[PDB]
RNA sequence: AUCUAUAAUAGCAGAAG
RNA sequence: UCUGCUUCUGCUAU
RNA sequence: AGUAGUAACAAGA
């Protein structure tokens, strides 16, 4: 016999048995060299989908720009990025009508988060494009590179902290004559093209450890110039969403699953008896590099019609930004000598001046077709979103072609409803017949082609109402369970033991709920758990004989305890979980079994493996030893110089929070200085301790003249 | 002091004084997140990378005082790193937990109380049974921590900031008086406490602040239900459990309510719903508490809940509740239709209207009212109230509770009538909502009349001012027992004088969900179960005895259509529809009984629940049948497949609202010819389209054909076929 | 030119103070001149209603040490209402639904300053009612000397 | 009965597009 | 010159 | 050589 696991689908349903086709137990691919080849080809395929726009230059850049907008309209079935302004208004006007007051409503909820967002949003995103350094930085150190550079020349509106105020000063940034640049002392200057060119930059990468995919591709990411705006947009995009049965966006998880069954439920309810239902498992082909920014600048106009003018302007810049955008070519490339044996990088910034004779064919081609775009290393792209920028807001204009299927609209027998989360698209077709069925899929795979939105030929398909895949949601007759894309949230976590232990035990009880893990299985992945925590951590059972540097004191603590179930299992103890118990933390779980001495050890209130803070008296520790700070290595390069400005960061703001007890409970607010709010809280505190009676004349009395000293050494350095 | 030093220290420096002058509050959280280095990723093949090293903890340099460098064996418990830090092995936490110094004074069990809390309520739990079932798992929202009950979580975060962080609340107050007295007791509790303020705050945050997250659940969504969700629920199996603590009453009156209703719902069905209606109350519980033990000492204001205190000769309120004042109604009659309605802010929603005048006293805690009404018509409220802020409010409900076009036109914004996840919200809590948040709007299109000045009371304005004058379009302002009873046969309440209190047509349709577990102990333990498990456990019980079902269903129909397995069905079935149903199905099968040949086994179990009812007779042909399932008429398509109730032909396999039912064995008598007897009331299906018969008519068009007579129907999902009229 | 006059008419701090109370909100004093000079009357009239005003080590209060005001106003609202909020739990004074300009340690209340270009009488009682707490006390000058 | 929300601390990890 | 955006979920508290 | 797969590793300073 020859075995054959596929064969298990002629009696289980391949629904009912998904989970064995997703292959979740082996390493996903990486990417190991450059990403220039994939942004480049995904700079020519977005060129190639527009080819037949116009071409302009732009006054401000200089660069090539490529604006498909009302073209010719397309002849076959290839990708087009020709999408019709007209249409894409009467798609927003019907939704407007179909949903009266949406727009309205989302403008009066997203005028308040403009007006009240704060500038530390910014810092809530990941790796992020640095023009002042032009590389990569964390989000929190971009941004307050940008705000040092922005007041080193004498831009400082952001200092009211608002969002919006910092918007302004990237605004009146984009007018200045040249931008100074101050590094670790050289005193670089840019003029108003690099620096222009810099800010519409988005850098690119390669997406890493990606599921489902045999071949790499990049992602990008902006400046702190774009996420601004791009974040308003973003967030009138979501309030909008938030409104629409057919959004599969902002809804995820469990509350994703019930908005679907319920819509695909009513849905089904809404046809009547004597009707032909079908279903379409629909993937849009090329999203992110068809869809226009100056369509998205068309929706935001007629979303945000009668709304202050403010208001129009700041959730218009994004649109603009993203029109006029660079993208960033990345590494560059490297070649080899054999006969030399020798290896060399050659960046991506020249990529225009260099001889094409080191190149394979396809990367040839590839330089030679996006050579009349390259300025200062990057690429003019100002078709498409450059991936996943606009989600929600695409979600819209796909939701508004949804929107357009109802008979009020088709003015047909046949009609189409669905569900739509970004690209992805479940689409119910109703009609009295096979005849009408077609229709109306013809009708609205031309209705997408007319907004730039192009369905995948070859991922989609259709078939009687009842079963479908919706974003890697599998619906038979209701969604079933999928339990190995859950998988890789198994094992150690590599927090500390106390951390482990809650994920582990806690990642397999809500397995449990939620991925119908059967109980022998959740028993098994607890037995597995327990078996890889004790081998991370170097803590088996006390009476064993696995030999480790650990094992000699293990011994001798379990030897040392008269009650041995209470010991942890990081202290060589017993595994006491079970299903009755994996909603319990570890340390409660056993506190009744604990032996008296080792219990006030574990949970001693001067555990010298926790920070203590300052009341040199300090407050008691709760935790236990168990939670301990896993050394971090991070020392080879010339970014050596920021590591003294973070230890200074850091001193001011352990002081701060000594005048401030609430700074990391609360994010404090304040356009004081820190100078200033210190003085000002010592003093008033001084004065309602001395009033109240904690204080006497002269320690009052020192502590208005350091107080009156610091004044004097902020105003007179 | 020590501080304003350390401040000055800092200043007399020059970069540090830069950075303090320099940075405003707001960028200093900037500048606190900024971060120097590579950052770094997948932190799990890091600690398996760093565990078989020598030293891979940090931990400050205090520990040289309190670990000696060496054990007993020469293994290195600490290495000196060229700063404070310092490079610790795992060997120094079990020294530590070995020999470290001991206390009696450890802070783990106040710091962590919520989860002792789960300790005990798990050491004193009860186990029951484990029942392998048909399990039916809805996606609804739930508490994961259920959090002070008086306190909202915006209340309990300012609560938790009054007490730790007393200074520092800002501009904001603390209003209710719930907030005021936690406040105090916390305040009190929490004096030379040696722990750090903000581990104070998050133990608060765990004691106080309520969290709810989205959940597949079966049984009770009370948290005490929720936090064992995996234990007592699974795919195919239900764990009997009761959680060891107190319950809540709340809960406790909310799963009351709910079992209740579906009782009596299910009682009025049966050919005896007094006799029924005590067996099922008899043979439930909930939260392991006997149902009527809790009957006899519960005071909840619901109609079926009084329906079932009658039934057992208790005293009863004869009262309900709304919008959080107890309604009690002295005169007057009503039916409940269903009317669809355009809202203020265009949204079209259908209520539950109820025709008939009444008259209610409608008693608040901080208000008083009497209330005459009609379909749809504010008559008379006569509100006396203690402050005008309670005055408003039941205003407001009186308002609500009208069902006036003048409050449903009132609705401005944006108002949602459903769901994050899409589901059906009660109209009528939605408008009490809206307008308990501000009903200016409601207090304008209202209307004013003028005021004879009566008795001496007053009448109030739409801007809360008295007046004397004009007041609102029948408001008036004033300043300022339960009863035995009888029950019939049909489940009627009746007075000591003779006028009926209650009845069942007054019991809520709305299908809820339990706090507490419900557990029913009968032959079928799914008999006041929810629309969706009573569906797919009917039709598993049909497949599953399909045997004397299908031997039942050719000797004595009657007797087979007369078994109390179908009446659960039969609760989800329309009224006005179930006989005209009841008479369909049955000519069906009865001309599928005469034409041999024509035997379609999914055919009859499809049908079979519908014919459980006195059968109307009726010249209707229906291609659907519908069951009520949570507000909304699924259809069971006559013929062929549908979304409710879909036989798979390669797998046997009847699938019920997507759960499997079992398999349909091989029946030797199956009809193969393609003639279907039991689609049509008087026809016989025999095959597709032909077209020398002419077009294609309605299903509904029929009725005028001889027999002896064939044509060309578009009977079914878009499918022509060829009948003939037998 | 409004500006221009504002900035050579106020001392430099109370300018900087103005320059920071409308850069917390979102103004620039370029623009809304007319609020520049508004805001800086109001800092100056109240940092001459506080300094020289002391109570002395009895408890009384002597024009020349614990000083008889604290000052709110041209503090940033977080520093203001940390202020506002430290005053009310050591001397257990009502908590102002707004914030105030002073505070008053000997009469031990807060002090709501306004300076009208309109009548006082009008702009006084608007104040007032809108204030709605028979606590705080409200004065108000006038450019007319009422 | 409602409850992303009559809501907003942050970081990390998993999944999806 | 190298893990982006968005959404959900879980854990933790420099 | 091998890993690997559209570009890299097969040490770097
Ligand atoms: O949680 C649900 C329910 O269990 C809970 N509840 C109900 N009763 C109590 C008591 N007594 N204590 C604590 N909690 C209680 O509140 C929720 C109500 O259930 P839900 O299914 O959501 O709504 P319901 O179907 O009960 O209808 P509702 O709108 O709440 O009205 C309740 C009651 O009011 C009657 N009623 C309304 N109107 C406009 C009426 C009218 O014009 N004329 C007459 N005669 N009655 C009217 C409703 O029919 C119900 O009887
Ligand atoms: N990591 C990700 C994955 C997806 N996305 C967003 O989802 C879209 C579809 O991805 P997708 O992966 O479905 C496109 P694919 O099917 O591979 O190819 P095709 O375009 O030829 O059809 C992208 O274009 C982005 O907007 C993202 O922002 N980040
Ligand atoms: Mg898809
Ligand atoms: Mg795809």
């Amino acid at each position: 016999m020859d075995v054959n696991p596929t064969l298990l689908f002629l009696k289980v349903p391949v629904q009912n048995a998904i989970s064995t086709t997703f292959p979740y137990t082996g390493d996903p691919p990486y990417s190991h060299g450059t990403g220039t080849g994939y942004t480049m080809d995904t700079v020519n395929r977005t060129h190639k989908y527009s080819e037949k726009g116009k071409w302009t230059t732009n006054t401000e850049t200089g660069a090539p720009q490529l604006n498909p907008i009302d073209g010719p309209l397309p002849e076959d079935n290839e990708p087009s990025g020709y999408a019709q302004t007209d249409c894409v208004l009467e798609a927003m006007a019907f939704l407007e009508e179909s949903h009266p007051g949406i727009f309205e409503n989302s403008c009066l909820e997203t005028m308040e988060i403009v007006q009240q967002t704060r500038v530390d949003k910014l810092t809530q995103g990941r790796q992020t494009y640095d023009w002042t350094l032009n590389r990569n930085q964390p989000a929190a150190t971009a941004l307050a590179n940008t705000i040092e550079v922005f007041r080193s020349n004498g831009l400082t509106a952001n200092e009211s902290g608002r969002l919006i105020d910092f918007l302004k000063d990237v605004m009146d940034s984009m007018d200045k004559e040249e931008m100074e640049i101050t590094t670790h002392k050289k005193k670089q200057r840019l003029n108003k093209r690099s620096y222009l060119i810099r800010a519409l930059t988005l850098n690119t990468m390669t997406k890493d450890a990606e599921r489902g995919k045999l071949k790499r591709r990049a992602i990008a990411t902006p400046g702190m110039q774009i996420r601004g705006f791009v974040y308003f947009v973003e967030a009138l995009a979501r309030s909008i969403c938030e409104k629409l049965e057919q959004s599969g966006l902002p809804v995820g998880g469990n509350e994703k699953k019930a908005k679907l069954a319920n819509v695909v439920r009513k849905m089904m309810t809404n046809s009547q008896d004597t009707e032909l239902s079908f279903t379409i498992t629909g993937d849009n082909t090329k999203w992110n590099e068809n869809q226009n920014p100056r369509m998205f600048l068309a929706m935001i106009t007629y979303i945000t019609r009668n709304q202050p003018e403010w208001f129009r302007n700041v959730l218009s810049i994004a649109p603009i930004m993203f029109s006029n955008k660079m993208a960033r070519l990345g590494k560059g490339y490297m070649f080899e000598s054999k006969s030399m044996k020798l290896r060399t990088q050659v960046p991506a910034e020249m990529l225009a001046n260099i001889d094409l004779k080191y190149f394979n064919k396809s990367t040839r081609e590839k330089i030679e077709k996006i050579r009349p775009l390259l300025i200062d290393g990057t690429a003019s792209l100002s078709p498409g979103m450059m991936m996943g920028m606009f989600n929600m807001l695409s979600t819209v204009l796909g939701v508004s072609i949804l929107n357009l299927g109802q008979k009020k609209y088709t003015k047909t027998t046949y009609w189409w409803d669905g569900l739509q989360s970004s690209d992805d698209f479940a689409l119910i077709v109703n009609a009295p017949n096979h005849e009408g069925i077609q229709a109306g899929v013809d009708r609205f795979y031309r209705t997408c082609k007319l907004v730039g939105i192009n369905m995948s030929k070859k991922k989609s398909y259709i078939n009687r109402t009842g079963t479908f895949e919706f974003t890697s949601f599998f619906y038979r007759y209701g969604f079933v369970a999928n339990f190995s894309m859950e998988l890789p949230s198994f094992g150690v976590s590599g927090i500390n033991e106390s951390a482990d232990m809650s994920v582990g035990v806690t990642v397999i009880k809500n397995n449990m709920i939620n991925n119908d893990l059967g109980p022998a299985t959740a028993q098994m992945a607890l037995q597995l758990f327990i078996k890889d925590y004790r081998y991370t951590y170097r803590c088996h059972r006390g009476d064993t004989q696995i030999q480790t540097r650990r094992a000699f004191e293990l011994k001798k603590l379990w030897e040392q305890t008269r009650s041995k179930a209470g010991l942890l299992v990081s202290d060589g103890g017993p595994n006491l979980y079970n299903i009755r118990n994996l909603h319990i933390p570890e340390v409660c779980l056993k506190w009744e079994l604990m032996d008296e001495d080792y219990q006030g050890r574990l949970c001693n209130p001067m555990n010298p493996f926790v920070s203590h803070k300052e009341i040199s008296m300090e407050y008691d520790a709760v935790a236990t030893t168990h939670s301990w700070i896993p050394k971090r290595n991070r020392s080879n390069t010339s970014q050596r110089g920021i590591l003294e400005d973070e230890q200074m960061y850091q001193k001011c703001c352990n002081l701060f929070e000594k005048f401030f007890p609430s700074s990391s409970y609360r994010r404090p607010v304040g356009i004081s200085s820190m100078v200033e709010a210190m003085v000002s809280r010592a003093r008033i505190d001084a004065r309602i301790d001395f009033e109240s009676g904690r204080i006497k004349k002269e320690e009052f009395a020192e502590i208005m003249k350091i107080c009156s000293t610091i004044e004097e050494l902020r105003r007179q350095k | 002091m020590e501080r304003i030093k350390e401040l000055r220290d800092l200043m007399s420096q020059s970069r540090t004084r830069e950075i303090l002058t320099k940075t405003t509050v707001d960028h200093m959280a900037i500048i606190k997140k900024y971060t120097s280095g590579r950052q770094e990723k997948n932190p799990a093949l890091r600690m398996k990378w760093m565990m078989a090293m020598k030293y891979p903890i940090t931990a400050d340099k205090r520990i040289m005082e309190m670990i000696p460098e060496r054990n007993e064996q020469g293994q290195t418990l600490w290495s000196k790193t060229n700063s404070d830090r310092v490079m610790v092995s795992p060997l120094a936490v079990t020294w530590w937990n070995r020999n470290g110094p001991t206390t009696s004074t450890v802070h783990y069990p106040k710091v962590y109380k919520t989860y002792f809390e789960k300790v005990e309520r798990l050491k004193h739990g009860t186990f029951g049974p484990v029942h392998f079932r048909n399990q039916v798992k809805i996606r609804r929202r739930v508490d994961i921590n259920p959090g002070h009950a008086d306190l909202s979580a915006k209340e309990a975060q300012d609560v938790i900031m009054e007490v730790v962080f007393p200074n520092e609340v800002g501009a904001r107050i603390l209003t209710s008086e719930s907030q005021l007295t936690i406040t105090k007791e916390k305040k009190k509790e929490l004096q030379d406490c040696k722990i750090a303020p903000l581990m104070v705050a998050y133990m608060l945050e765990r004691e106080l602040v309520r969290k709810t997250r989205f959940l597949p659940v079966a049984g009770g969504t009370s948290s005490v239900y929720i936090e064992v969700l995996h234990l007592t629920q699974g795919t195919c199996w239900e764990q009997m459990y009761t959680p060891g603590g107190e319950v809540r009453n709340d809960d406790v009156d909310q799963s009351l309510i709910i079992a209740a209703r579906n009782i009596v719902r299910r009682a009025t069905v049966s050919a005896d719903p007094l006799a029924s209606l005590l067996e099922m109350c008899h043979s439930t519980q909930i939260g392991g508490v006997r149902m009527v033990d809790i009957l006899r000492q519960n005071p909840t204001e619901e109609q079926a809940v009084d329906i079932c205190k009658a039934a057992m000769g208790l005293r009863i309120s004869s009262s309900f509740s709304f919008g959080g004042f107890t309604f009690k109604r002295t005169s007057g009659s009503s039916v409940k239709r269903e009317e669809e309605v355009l809202t203020g802010n265009l949204q079209t929603l259908k209520i539950r209207v109820h025709e008939g005048y009444e008259e209610f006293t409608m008693v608040g805690r901080r208000a008083t009212a009497i209330l005459r009404k009609a379909t749809r018509r504010l008559i008379q409220l006569i509100v006396s109230g203690k402050d005008e802020q309670s005055i408003a409010e039941a205003i407001i409900v009186a308002m609500v509770f009208s069902q006036e076009d003048c409050m449903i036109k009132a609705v401005r914004g944006d108002l949602n009538f459903v769901n994050r996840a899409n589901q059906r919200l009660n109209p009528m809590h939605q408008l009490l909502r809206h307008f308990q948040k501000d009903a200016k709007v409601l207090f304008q299109n209202w209307g004013i009349e003028p005021i004879d000045n009566v008795m001496g009371m007053i009448g109030i304005l739409p801007d809360m001012t008295p007046s004397t004058e004009m007041s609102l379009r029948g408001v008036r302002v004033s300043k300022m027992e339960r009863v035995v009873v009888s029950i019939d046969r049909f489940l009627r309440v009746r007075d000591q004088r003779g006028n009926v209190l209650l009845s069942p047509e007054e019991v809520s349709e709305t299908q809820g969900t339990e706090k507490l577990t419900i557990t029913y102990s009968s032959s079928m333990m799914w008999e006041i179960n929810g629309p969706e498990s009573v569906l797919v456990n009917t039709y598993q019980w049909i497949i599953r005895n399909w045997e004397n079902v299908k031997i039942q269903w050719s000797q004595d129909p009657t007797m087979l259509y007369n078994k109390m397995e179908f009446e659960p069905f039969q609760s989800l079935v329309p009224k006005a529809a179930r006989g005209q149903y009841s008479g369909f199905v049955r000519v069906l099968f009865q001309q599928m009984r005469d034409v041999l040949g024509t035997f379609d086994t999914v055919q009859i179990i499809k049908l079979l629940p519908f014919a459980a009812a006195p059968p109307e007779q009726s010249r209707m042909q229906f291609s659907s049948l519908t069951v009520n399932v949570r507000g909304s008429g699924m259809r069971i398509v006559v013929r062929g497949n549908s979304p409710v109730f879909n036989y798979n032909k390669a797998t046997k396999r009847l699938t019920v609202l997507g759960k499997d039912a079992g398999a349909l064995m091989e029946d030797p008598d199956e009809g193969t010819a393609g003639v279907e007897s039991a689609v049509l009331r008087g026809f016989l299906i025999l095959g597709k389209e032909n077209k020398r018969y002419g077009p294609a008519l309605s299903i509904n068009e029929l009725s005028n054909l001889a027999k002896g007579e064939k044509a060309n129907v578009l009977i079914g999902q878009g499918d022509v076929v060829l009948v003939m009229k037998r | 030119g409004m500006e221009d006059f504002v900035r050579q008419c106020f001392n430099p701090m109370i300018v900087e103070l103005a320059e920071k109370a409308m850069k917390e909100y979102g103004e620039d004093p370029k623009i809304e001149t007319n609020k520049f000079a508004s805001i800086c009357t109001h800092l100056e009239v109240c940092f001459m209603y506080s300094d020289f005003h002391f109570i002395d080590e009895r408890g009384e209060s002597t024009i020349i040490l614990k000083h008889r005001f604290e000052i709110i106003e041209g503090r940033d609202r977080t520093m203001a209402w940390t202020v506002v909020n430290s005053i009310c739990n050591t001397t257990g004074v009502e908590k102002p639904k707004f914030l105030p300009d002073l505070y008053d340690y000997k009469e031990n209340r807060f002090i709501e300053i306004g300076v009208t270009r309109r009548e006082v009488h009008i702009y006084y009682l608007e104040k007032a009612n809108k204030i709605k707490s028979e606590k705080t006390h409200i004065h108000i000058f006038s450019f007319t000397g009422e």
